[PDB]
């Protein structure tokens, strides 16, 4: 049987989280707008998509370690990182050492938020790079 | 006019390779080696970058070369080469062509009749 | 997207290599493919090498992947060994985006590895039977006395539904057991094809000459 073909709801599995306002942020820990996304699991029988094993990577950030960098360079924002979000509005934990079952859809929803890891945030350039892997029974 | 986000990587420097369109970075591949769509062999062949469309040539050696039937004496300059050199095939084997089928890992070599041992 | 060409790799010992495709179905996409071997414990082992370990391929492709025992015979030749392969798909993305601020995925497909010696008398699809089980007050363990991993799912007690479990050869696995959960077992497994095995029952494990 072949694997799932994987698909997201933006062809090159991008999602645009939207410019950085710093007048937003008025706490650490405080979040934007949501940004929602998809995992699409397609041409598979339900065999292969059930209990599929997912687990989320990315280069974490130094202040909360459980949300994406956003790096450091010239014109690029301070203070935020980027905050994935599962089905049930929960923080999805990242770079965890070699679990977590998905089952029941082909779809599978998560949502992205920048979050404040300082008090006082600052604008610009904010991109993030992430992975997950989908392990098979 | 391709992007990759050189931070899903890291030895980076591959990357505009693939920006540009080529497939396969220089290094060591376990090909099948076809010649004349005849089967020679299954090794590991270092592919250099070099002039091809692909960016990347296979080093073949006077000697390889002559194990799949070259008859180099009639190869005009291949007899100055050194043993290791890599022969510049498609230069100096006249109408010759080497391609690497990267999907199949599959190096196809062609050479004319004219270079290879007959009669 | 990308797809691999199936969701285990039955690697038989005394092969030179063993292949896996990985598919491109979208005409305007390229994707960096980079793929490994990890052991057991989902750490990089690169005596199964991978190659090419990092290609393009442009549009509606299929490439092969080949997998080259470097083990030099040192794992058990009585029983199977796991290994995890690993292939990330990297997309590119439009220029466009880069006047953006983006989050970009990227996916790793993992699939077993069975690395499977030679001449091992009992058929793969025959496997399956020989499980056995043993019941405590608050866990099942399912008990495997065959030389293949076994992969247990739809393992029912009574109609509780309970984990899927991989058992190792010659080895033993557990799953909870919720306090409400029935007497009789069933189960099945995820076979060499990746299909489903039949339904069975489950039987358990039995004191010497004794049913």
């Amino acid at each position: 049987a072949e694997t799932c073909r994987i698909e997201a709801g933006d062809k090159q599995m991008t999602v645009n989280m939207g410019q950085i306002s710093s007048n937003r942020f008025h706490a650490v820990g405080e979040d934007s707008a949501p940004v929602p996304f998809v995992i699409h699991l397609r041409e598979c029988s339900t065999v292969v998509s059930e209990r599929v094993g997912v687990a989320f990577h990315g280069v974490a950030d130094g202040k909360n370690p459980d949300v994406l960098s956003v790096g450091e360079g010239p014109g690029i924002a301070t203070n935020i990182g980027v905050a994935l979000f599962d089905d049930e509005g929960n923080l999805v934990p990242i770079n965890r050492p070699p679990k977590r079952l998905y089952s029941g859809s082909t779809s599978l929803h998560f949502i992205a938020k920048y979050r404040a890891t300082g008090r006082r945030v600052t604008g610009g350039i904010a991109n993030a790079q992430a992975w997950f892997s989908l392990t098979y029974q | 006019d391709l992007y990759f986000n050189p931070r899903f990587l890291a030895a980076v420097a591959d990357l505009s390779r693939f920006e540009n369109g080529q497939e396969l970075p220089p290094g060591t591949y376990r090909v099948d080696i076809y010649l004349n769509n005849g089967y020679m062999a299954t090794r590991d062949v270092t592919f250099n970058t070099g002039d091809s469309e692909q960016g990347i040539v296979p080093c073949l050696t006077r000697a390889q070369l002559a194990s799949m039937g070259l008859n180099t004496a009639s190869v005009a300059g291949m007899n100055l080469l050194a043993d290791d050199a890599c022969v510049p095939l498609t230069t100096m084997v006249q109408d010759a062509t080497a391609h690497l089928d990267v999907g199949q890992q599959r190096l196809n070599l062609t050479i004319p009749q004219a270079f290879m041992s007959n009669r | 997207g990308v797809a691999l060409g199936a969701t285990r790799v039955i690697y038989p010992a005394g092969q030179k290599q063993e292949q896996l495709a990985v598919t491109n179905n979208d005409e305007n996409s390229t994707y960096l493919i980079q793929s490994w071997v990890e052991n057991a414990d989902g750490v990089k082992d690169g005596r199964f090498i991978v190659t090419p370990p990092l290609f393009a391929m442009k549009g509606k492709k299929e490439n092969t992947l080949r997998i080259l025992d470097a083990t030099n015979n040192q794992l058990p030749q009585d029983r199977e060994s796991l290994f995890w392969m690993n292939v990330k798909a990297i997309p590119s993305m439009d220029k466009s985006k880069l006047t953006e601020n983006t989050l970009q995925l990227a996916i790793i497909s993992r699939i077993k590895l069975y690395y499977r010696p030679a001449k091992l008398a009992l058929p793969p699809d025959q496997a399956a039977e020989k499980l056995r089980f043993r019941r405590s007050a608050n866990s099942l363990t399912l008990i495997n006395p065959t030389p293949y991993y076994l992969t247990v799912t739809e393992l029912n007690a009574g109609t509780r539904v309970l984990e899927n479990a991989l058992v190792p050869p010659m080895g033993e696995s557990t799953v909870k057991l919720p306090s409400d959960a029935g007497s009789n077992i069933t189960y099945r497994t995820i076979n060499d094809y990746g299909a489903l095995t039949p339904k069975m029952t489950g039987v358990m494990e039995h004191h010497h000459h004794h049913h």
